RNA sequence: GACCCUGUUGAGCUUGACUCUAGUUUGACAUUGUGAAAAGACAUAGGAGGUGUAGAAUAGGUGGGAGCUUCGGCGCCAGUG
RNA sequence: UGAAGACAUUGUCAGGUGGGGAGUUCCUUUAGUCCCUCGAAAUUUGAGGCUAGAGGAGAAAAGUUACCACAGGGAUAACUGGCUUGUGGCGGCCAAGCGUAGCGACGUCGCUUUUUGGAUGCGGCUCUUCCUAUCAUACCGAAGCAGAAUUCGGUAAGCGUUGGAUUGUUCACCCACUAAUAGGGAACGUGAGCUGGACCGUCGUGAGACAGGUUA
């Protein structure tokens, strides 16, 4: 739940700010990993709901049952270093 | 023969 | 180029087939086909009647002769005994 | 089917806090302002929808036989008990885990209380008789039951030693076949 | 007699059928020829007389002989993954390290396994206990396939006595909406509910009522399924007391009973529906008084649908004329399975759209 | 009767799963590793001949503590049909009532004198609706426990 | 060892009245208008049509019908249904 | 006076449920006239309808089980002792008697059962004596027993009577000598010698724990 948000936030902030939560999702993805990847997986994807945005807790938004597809917007983003901080990023998805 | 060889789940091992 | 030759017996004669039907390939008894290639075909056939009397005439010569040849033949038909008990059995079909 | 007096639900939270740690999430309205609700229908209990429950009050009294997860079943003393179809709310808010070896996951399949011997991961800080879910190394959810020691006695106890005392597995699937 | 010379007979019946002009005798005639392969296979398939007619007048003389041998030998095994828990390849990844032979069912259903054997019971896998997959077979497989269900619906599954076609609609819908499992008996409801409970299903309601009844308790339904009780003359090796348990009297008495639940789905379902108004139904049946008859008298009595396209992959397409009776020609659409051309049990399904 | 199972049997045969489960005797077994205190006479082996159809089942906490032995299980029956003077070894389909014990009935005891549920596919009995029967009642009248067989006669 | 019974407990089964009705739920009707863009069913006048198997061959269906006639091809008859 | 907007909201009938509130004490089976209605199919069916038997003080709780756990009570408290051994059980036919239908030996037929050649879950040595249900040695009868080697059976206990492999152990199978390398008894302690737990207490009850106490 707090990787596809701040996914989003990456999306919806200033440029510095991006690059930060770029590597601290980089940072995240080198530690967890397996227990992430599924949010980048779609064959993974589970199907036991929907999932819900606006949830009042973490458990209560169910965050396997959609995956990032905050890349297509991340690769087009207008800062160089943060579209390096994203490649890094798919990078290390795809050497897990 | 009288088969469709496209589906046809058979009995041995592929 | 290698070339193998087998002997088989009515009893290994379903291993003979287990190894058929692992192969993969088509089994041709005696001359059902003119050319059989051996090579890529499971060609299964005897021998010559006239000299395989004359070779198995000798070997009954040699074992009536030569007692220890014969002392060995016993034991090799004890041990043939004790493998096939022993042996790994067939598939039904 | 009627819904649960106050007794009764006291009985059954009762029973969900022993074995979970959060409740006001399960009992939290959902995003299309509908809510989980309680009922019992002959003597069971059962977790539900209250969209479902409203949809589900045609079917006569005798002709209503599942709604939503059964979460167990109320007993002639006035007593309520947990189920295998009551276990996946646990997973979802388990308060303490266990996970066994396939070795003994398969006994615990068979309905048998898992051993040192079987055991492969413990959480730390476990009370004597706390409320532990069993899982396996794959973290599918197999059962659950009561600890029989803590943890440290349960590191210091011989191999051969229960360490939770089974309460429902995943057999009963096995039984209503 | 010598049921070894009978099937012989039984070829030679079939060539000389098949090449009578060029094969025939002095006078014995066609109606003679396939009266006598009527004996024949009736003595040694074991047949009724009544059914081994509908089957043989049905098909064409290769084709009823290799439908038989079908009928006659059973289906390798198959499995469902229930999407709610797990997926494909991980589930066969599991099973394959435990010790069972799994390929995948085909190129038509993203959600099935076939299964050809194994060391380790199946029905006891700690992953079948906690509801990873179901044992199903693939002629189940097609009816919800049909029936595709979106999240947030209503659905109706008529008859649900196994329980794979109703976890298989709650699978798709994501454990959404509101699932009315009607079946007729108790003793079928228990190990339906615990099918459910098993697979983790949390959007069912299990009823008991006559299914004949249901525009009375609630009707309005967004989408129903129908799998309707039929002759059973598609799961011959499962059941072989079909092969002589069907008569003249069954085979009018069981048709009367699918036109009235199929009058009744049409009444329950809702026309005036955001996301579908849809009803797909099943027979496991090959015989078109029971599979066709029955979608006609539908569009002959209610104007108010229409037949849609299945989408089902294969098959060979639906009968639009037999012996004397001509049905509407929109009947094509509607796919017929068997098993000799495909290795699935022989069922039916039809797809229907409310628009009033 | 016998030469249409060789046929079938010769011909439709082909490769499909079956593998037993495992028997009560080592889930019992199992039980114990996992239950360290034996209580004093905690089994008892069921002793007289049993029938219990599924390879593996789950039995409820009301009857999961009655053993029945592989060697005692038996499946098949001795059946006699008298009108059709004739004795068919037949499968055994359910057992129906053991008069002797509720209990025995429902575990699956065979004693002499019970009714049990036999399949009658491979005599070709017809009905009054011209029917073909597939199962009917059997009296066993003999002793499994002494003599190593089941003896029983149709009850038409 | 095993057998019988009693108390509590667990597992299971059965009963737990009838008539209205809150709640809950389905369908139909009604306020209720002005237009535009689409779909369906009704209205005619037309046009095109019918391929399960077998039959040479794409047999809507029914009726009469053994002779028809752009006067040489058909019918009938034999099938096959 | 502004905004929303022909959607909601709301009302009337037909219904489903109703363990809540107020008041009072319908379906299924059977047999029948082929008497009526509805659905299906055409040259017949299914569902209702009629006649009269059988099923379903009242949300407080009630009844019940050759079942389970705990606790308790009662009977029983060892047990075989002219016991054991070689030839199965079921059903039909037949059948002397008895009996005036019932019982029924031996055989035969049907099932198990046919058309191509590992089980086991206290053991093992030295010495004495006894049995024969005899492996060898002695003598007999029979067998295509030519001779040789044998097979079955009879009398016989005078005289002798193992070892390897494997297994937790044993037998089976197999391997070796040898004339052959038999089986048992020493009497509920299986010849003589040797070797390799149950009561209470505390705390939990969906299972049990105690370096808590007591004791043969």
């Amino acid at each position: 739940a707090f990787c596809k948000q701040l996914m989003t936030l990456a999306l919806q902030v200033p440029e510095k700010s991006s690059q930060a939560i770029l590597g601290l999702l980089q940072d995240v993805v080198h530690t967890h990993g397996r227990k992430v990847a599924a949010l980048w997986n779609t064959e993974e994807r589970k199907g036991d709901g929907t999932y819900k945005p606006l949830s009042e807790t973490v458990e209560g938004s169910n965050p396997f049952t959609t995956t990032i597809w905050e890349g297509e917007l991340l690769r087009k983003h207008y800062c160089p270093k943060v579209r390096e901080g994203l490649k890094a990023m798919e990078k290390e998805l795809r050497s897990i | 023969s009288f088969a469709d060889p496209e589906v046809y789940m058979s009995y041995t091992p592929r | 180029r290698g070339w193998a030759y087998a002997l088989v017996r009515e009893s290994d004669l379903p291993y003979l087939l287990d190894l058929q039907l692992f192969l993969g390939r088509r089994l041709v008894l005696g001359r059902e086909e003119k050319d059989p290639s051996f090579a890529r075909d499971i060609v299964v056939g005897s021998l010559k009647r006239v000299e395989l009397e004359n070779n198995v005439e000798w070997v009954n010569k040699v074992l009536h002769e030569n007692e220890d040849i014969g002392a060995l033949k016993r034991v090799t038909a004890k041990a043939e005994k004790l493998y096939m008990k022993t042996r790994n059995p067939a598939s039904s079909q | 089917m009627r819904p649960l007096t106050d007794q009764e639900m006291k009985i059954v939270l009762d029973k969900l806090a022993n074995y979970m740690t959060d409740l006001k999430s399960l009992i939290a309205p959902l995003e299309d302002g509908d809510r989980y609700v309680f009922r019992m229908q002959k003597d069971r209990v059962y977790y539900v929808k209250l969209s479902i429950a409203n949809i589900a009050t045609c079917v006569a009294r005798d002709k209503l036989l599942s709604l939503g997860t059964c979460l167990g079943k109320m007993t002639k003393s006035g007593k309520f008990r947990l189920h295998i179809t009551a276990l996946p709310i646990l997973a979802q808010n388990a308060r303490y885990k266990i996970w066994v070896k396939d070795n003994g996951a398969q006994p615990f399949l068979y309905g048998s209380n898992i051993v040192k011997a079987h055991v492969g991961r413990w959480t730390e800080d476990c009370p004597e008789h706390s409320g532990c879910v069993v899982y396996n190394m794959a973290d599918i959810p197999l059962g659950f039951g009561v600890t029989a020691r803590s943890t440290a006695e349960a590191r210091r106890l011989d191999p051969t030693g229960i360490v939770c005392f089974r309460q429902a597995d995943c057999g009963e699937y096995l039984r209503d076949e | 007699p010598d049921l070894q010379m009978l099937r012989t007979r039984i070829t030679d019946t079939i060539r000389v059928l098949e090449d009578f002009q060029n094969l025939a005798e002095e006078g014995r005639s066609r109606a003679e020829y396939t009266n006598q392969l009527l004996k024949d296979i009736c003595a040694y398939y074991g047949y009724n007389e009544y059914l081994a007619e509908k089957l043989l007048n049905l098909f064409p003389p290769r084709e009823a002989f290799a439908f038989f041998e079908a009928n006659e030998t059973p289906r390798p095994v198959v499995i469902r993954t229930n999407t709610l828990r797990t997926h494909r390849r991980d589930l066969a990844q599991a099973l394959i390290n435990r010790g069972v032979t799994l390929e995948p069912v085909g190129k038509w259903s993203k959600v099935g396994l076939q299964v050809f054997d194994s060391k380790v019971p199946l029905g006891a896998t700690p992953e079948y206990l906690a509801g990873h997959y179901i044992l199903q077979a693939a002629s189940s497989f097609l009816p919800v396939m049909a029936l595709c269900p979106q999240e947030n619906e209503r659905c109706l599954d008529m008859a649900a006595a196994p329980g794979g076609k109703t976890t298989h609609m709650a699978a798709l819908m994501k454990n959404t909406g509101v699932i009315f499992a009607n079946d007729p008996s108790k003793s079928r409801a228990k190990g339906l509910i615990g099918n459910i409970h098993r697979l983790g299903v949390r959007n069912t309601i299990v009823c008991n009522y006559d299914a004949r009844e249901f525009p009375r308790v609630i009707g309005g339904f967004d989408r129903v399924l129908l799998d309707a009780p039929c002759s059973g003359t598609g799961v011959i090796c499962k059941d072989p007391s079909v092969k002589t348990n069907r008569d003249a009297k069954d085979f009018m008495q069981l048709p009367h009973t699918q036109k009235q639940l199929l009058l009744a789905a049409i009444d329950s379902c809702n026309h005036a529906s955001k996301t579908g108004g849809y009803i797909v139904y099943s027979t496991c049946s090959v015989c078109v008084e029971e599979n066709e008859e029955v979608v006609n008298y539908a569009l002959s009595r209610r104007p108010n649908v229409k037949l849609v396209e299945t989408g089902l992959p294969f098959g060979k397409e639906g009968f639009t004329s037999y012996m004397g009776k001509t049905f509407h020609p929109s009947l094509k659409l509607t796919r017929r399975f068997y098993p000799h051309l495909y290795n699935v049990d022989g069922f039916f399904v039809a797809k229907f759209k409310k628009i009033g | 009767i016998k030469n249409k199972r060789a046929e079938k049997a010769a011909r439709f045969s082909v490769p499909i799963p079956k593998v037993r489960g495992i028997s009560e005797e080592e889930m019992f077994k199992v039980v114990k590793t996992g239950k360290k205190t034996h209580k004093k006479g905690w089994k008892r082996i069921v002793t007289k001949p049993t029938f219990v159809g599924p390879d593996f089942t789950r039995r409820p906490v009301k009857y999961e503590r009655f053993i029945r032995p592989m060697g005692l299980r038996y499946k098949k029956a001795n059946v006699t049909h008298p009108t059709l003077n004739v004795t068919v070894q037949l499968p055994i389909l359910s057992v129906k009532k053991n008069p002797s014990n509720p209990l025995y009935t429902q575990l699956g005891v065979l004693t002499k004198g019970t009714i049990i549920e036999v399949n009658v596919s491979d005599l070709g009995i017809v009905t009054a609706s011209g029917k073909i029967a597939w199962g009917r009642y059997a009296q066993i009248t003999n002793n499994p426990e002494n003599d190593g067989c089941v003896n029983a006669v149709l009850l038409v």
